[PDB]
């Protein structure tokens, strides 16, 4: 009995959960159309020449 | 037989109860 009735420790536990996210985007595009004699040229990004 | 084992979760105590030979075997483990 003296051993099973002793004081046991009391504790406080701290947990920290930390989460960080970052992003970065960068677009750039030229999209033209030229018309000289007889010719018709169109340059884009989706379709090419 | 085999020695009686008593486990207390609150105090983390192991209690072995048996013949003196059966108790010295747990004591060395």
């Amino acid at each position: 009995v003296p051993q099973l009735d002793q004081v046991v420790p009391q504790i406080n536990v701290q947990v920290r959960i930390q989460e960080v996210n970052e992003r970065a985007l960068q677009s750039l595009g030229l999209n033209w159309r030229a018309t000289f004699g007889g010719f018709n040229v169109a340059v884009s990004g989706g379709t090419g020449l | 037989q085999q020695a009686t084992l008593i486990a207390d979760k609150r105090t983390n105590s192991l209690i072995v109860r048996g013949t003196p030979e059966q108790v010295a075997q747990v004591a060395e483990l």
